């Protein structure tokens, strides 16, 4: 398929970004899109044989190049934080169809310092439930998080699952009250009560977490908030 | 000057009902129509492709019929399951253009809520202070009739149900999250601003 | 493949002296494409000439129209020089009022 | 009448002297109405004949942008070939594309026009039922091949039945008073005496259009076609065309030839002879 | 355009 880079981005306000798309083998066109909840997807342009042949609306200050081999870049210059979007590239040859990356998860922050990772918690199923439904529900939270650049997971005995779990869509803001403010998601597993009393079974929730890259810069006393994994545990109790 | 537009923009259907997606476009001059879906934290999932008017594009339970004349198109989802939720964009190309070049209509947020056959509402308490110095409230197995509302109160924290399905077991259920610091924090008042069941248990 | 260029010398309207006219030097049938045209007065390489943009017919041969404004008199000789890959040496194709 | 639009582009390498030039031209029957240039100083897309100047800026905007595209893929599409005919790189090559749409009477779609040379020879052609096409030799199947799994017929066929033809109608409107009103030949014979008893009858057609057209001397009301020295016809350089048939005569005989003159210009066919 | 958008090379 269509591969972007990077898969999330974190700038600062006045700086310049530069996006690639890699088309999927032998295809020859490449447009791009910006997705913004508040003004959906937005055509920025369409490159064909290194040539801007189609452009769209924006300013200037949103440019782009494709090479010999079909490869695509764009580029904002002067971010504002009505840049933070997901950028999006569509690839096509001939008479085909649109085939589209995964995007580019771009955050314009006012400041570094508004970088947050999460803290996350397990909590174990209440005795009640078990007795009551038969059936046992951990929960999940991951909190403090800044910008919203989680993927979160669950494993039972090493490997991923998705039955009987679930996670919040959007994450709540922490205090809505903010533009910088900082956020929390909640995620669920529900098991047999018989699966959670049996402590060979072992439960972790994992939120990958992306920050800062290696080139950014860090004056703060707490940790640098770089990508990485947060999680926790828990097993099965007789 | 090409303009998609699909309305409604959020349809909330009980699972089973069969439902319809609508698309419209002003330029019927199109060489493809795109039906894709978009999860949360995702970007877009090619659904179905549609290119003539006289033929009709099935995919499982997904079937799309177009008709460049009245400038509509259709997707229908037989035996919705609560999986169809996400938000349906259709997308239109213009004929001498690249298949990549597409106006995209603004999307249509669907939301296919279970059938909760035995309901048994209920707010439980789960694990103290030991790593976090939250505790959780869970509302769980109520019926999707059931809003949940936020907290009026600023220290604590509700989100929004959620849809968990246990495909062993053919079970699925509804659940909230209610979480804060405060030492005044009870399961029986966490969700006030909620109407709950009347029914509800609380151990 | 190569193909010489066929080469017409004529005025656009009907000639009669001290009227103001066009002088045209039609070159087509050639391949490839790469010519070198020139319009003559008295032997003397005529400064104020334009060419059509290259084209082709249906059988890929190229065709081009260099023409200038010119006012005909009984004592000037005009004619058209062709240079192309399948000639040896430049070809003088020389303006005959009747043809 | 019937109409067609044509755009017609050379792409031509030149080893050691530059990127190769890319000339586009469009036509709408025998009027040439624009013209790209990839080795102007700023290379755009230009009017060529009165009834498209008025055109927008969107307009030159669209087609200089794709015509700047089409320029470095025949660029690519120079260096593809090379490798398809196992050619090295010093030598210069052309490659050349003729494609547009024909319209009725009524301005529906008679045939749909996609053809391409390289080397001054057919490489690969799209086919009337534009679904298919004819590769003329070994490199072109390879083109064939990519072509028919990328789908390319189903995209010329689009662009060929809608907007090719939509453009070609809306010219055919704009420039109606010179595309559609064809100008009939003004036409005369000329003598000239090449010896003591024989004479050349020169049947001349001047300032008609469309091209198309047919001069046929008779001795007699015979048709003479191995004693006529016909001409191509030849633009005047103000968008009519010209063209003379001339015939040998015994020196006495000449009023017994008569010039059958056909173009759509004239209601019924003229029948010219010398007038002393 | 009035021309076509090429959407493939040879
Ligand atoms: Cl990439
Ligand atoms: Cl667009
Ligand atoms: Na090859």
């Amino acid at each position: 398929g269509v591969t972007q880079t990077p898969r999330y981005l974190i700038k600062t306000r006045g700086q310049q970004v530069t996006l690639s798309c890699s088309p999927i083998s032998g295809h020859r066109s490449v447009s791009w899109y910006q997705q913004t909840p508040g003004q959906g997807l937005q055509f920025l342009f369409e490159y064909f044989s290194e040539t801007q042949r189609n452009k769209g609306n924006f300013p200037g200050r949103f440019s782009g190049r494709q090479f010999s081999n079909s490869r695509s870049e764009m580029n904002v210059s002067t971010l504002e934080l009505g840049d933070s979007a997901l950028y999006l590239c569509a690839s096509s040859v001939g008479g085909t169809e649109a085939f589209f990356g995964q995007g580019t998860r771009l955050t314009v922050v006012e400041d570094l310092k508004n970088v947050f990772p999460p803290e996350v918690a397990v909590f174990e199923p209440s005795e009640a439930e078990i007795s009551h439904t038969q059936k046992a529900t951990l929960v999940c939270l991951a909190t403090g998080f800044y910008p919203d650049h989680v993927e979160l997971s669950w494993w039972v005995n090493g490997k991923e699952v998705h039955s009987g779990v679930c996670t919040d869509p959007q994450p709540l803001k922490e205090q809505p009250a903010l533009n910088d403010s900082r956020y929390a998601l909640s995620s669920r597993l529900r098991v047999s009560a018989t699966f959670w009393q049996n402590p060979r079974n072992h439960f972790r929730c994992q939120v990958q977490f992306y920050g800062l890259s290696e080139n950014d810069e860090w004056t703060q006393d707490r940790a640098k908030p770089v990508t990485q994994i947060v999680s926790a545990e828990a097993w099965g109790r007789a | 000057k090409q303009e998609v537009t699909q309305i409604p923009a959020a349809l909330s259907v009980p699972e089973g009902e069969n439902l319809v997606l609508n698309c419209s476009f002003t330029d019927s001059a199109i060489y493809n129509l795109q039906w894709f879906r978009q999860d949360p934290g995702k970007g877009l999932t090619s659904l179905l492709l549609i290119q003539s008017s006289q033929r009709e594009q099935t995919s499982g339970r997904l079937n799309a019929s177009l008709d460049k004349s009245s400038g509509r198109s259709t997707l229908y989802i037989a035996a919705s399951q609560p999986g169809d939720s996400a938000t349906y964009l259709c997308a239109v190309t213009l004929n001498n253009n690249a298949g990549n070049m597409l106006t995209f209509g603004g999307g249509t947020r669907l939301m296919v809520k279970p059938n909760i056959q035995n309901p048994d509402p209920a707010v439980y308490q789960l694990r103290d202070s030991k790593s976090s110095d939250k505790s959780v409230c869970l509302f769980t197995d109520f019926d999707s009739q059931t809003n949940v509302s936020q907290s009026k109160d600023s220290d604590v924290y509700i989100t929004d149900k959620c849809v968990l399905d246990m495909r062993s077991m053919d079970f699925k259920s509804n659940s909230a999250v209610a979480w804060s610091n405060k030492s005044d924090f009870a399961c029986a008042n966490a969700f006030n601003n909620s109407i709950i069941p009347e029914d509800t248990f609380f151990p | 493949i190569q193909r010489t260029p066929k080469i017409q010398v004529y005025s656009r309207h009907p000639a009669e002296n001290g009227k103001s006219n066009f002088l045209n030097c039609y070159v087509s049938g050639f391949h490839p494409s790469d010519i070198e045209v020139d319009l003559l007065k008295n032997g003397e390489r005529i400064e104020k000439v334009e060419h059509s943009d290259l084209s082709f017919s249906k059988d890929w041969s190229f065709y081009l129209l260099y023409y200038t404004e010119f006012t005909p008199t009984e004592k000037d000789e005009y004619a058209c020089r062709v240079n192309h890959v399948t000639l040896s040496q430049p070809k003088i194709v020389k303006w005959d009022r009747d043809m | 009448g019937s109409h067609s639009m044509r755009y017609f582009y050379t792409a031509m390498s030149r080893p050691g002297r530059g990127e190769p030039r890319f000339i586009a031209v469009g036509y709408v029957d025998d009027t040439q109405f624009v013209r790209f240039d990839s080795d102007a100083a700023s290379p755009r897309m230009a009017p060529r004949a009165p009834w498209i100047e008025q055109e927008g800026p969107e307009y030159w905007d669209g087609e200089t942008r794709n015509m700047k595209a089409s320029a470095q893929t025949y660029r690519e599409n120079l260096r593809i070939a090379l490798r398809y005919y196992n050619q090295s790189e010093a030598g210069s090559h052309i490659i050349q594309v003729m494609y547009g749409c024909d319209v009725g009477p009524d301005g529906r779609l008679l045939r749909g026009h996609d053809q391409s040379a390289y080397d001054g020879k057919d490489y690969i052609a799209l086919n009337e039922d534009l679904s298919s096409w004819t590769a003329a030799d070994t490199a072109a199947q390879i083109t064939q091949r990519k072509w028919e799994a990328a789908r390319v017929a189903e995209q010329l066929r689009a662009y060929l039945e809608g907007l090719c033809v939509e453009w070609l109608r809306r010219y055919l409107e704009n420039g109606k008073e010179t595309l559609q009103r064809a100008d009939p030949p003004k036409t005369h014979v000329t003598h000239h005496p090449i010896s003591d008893h024989e004479a050349t009858l020169r049947c001349w057609a001047l300032g008609f259009y469309p091209a198309e057209i047919t001069l046929t001397w008779q001795r007699d009301g015979e048709d003479q076609t191995q004693d006529t020295e016909l001409v191509e016809t030849r633009p005047a350089g103000d968008r009519t065309f010209q063209k003379w048939a001339a015939v040998v005569v015994p020196s006495g005989e000449e009023q017994r030839y008569t010039c059958h003159v056909q173009h759509e210009g004239l209601p019924k066919p003229l029948t010219l002879r010398w007038e002393p | 355009t009035s021309t076509l958008q090429e959407q493939i090379g040879w």
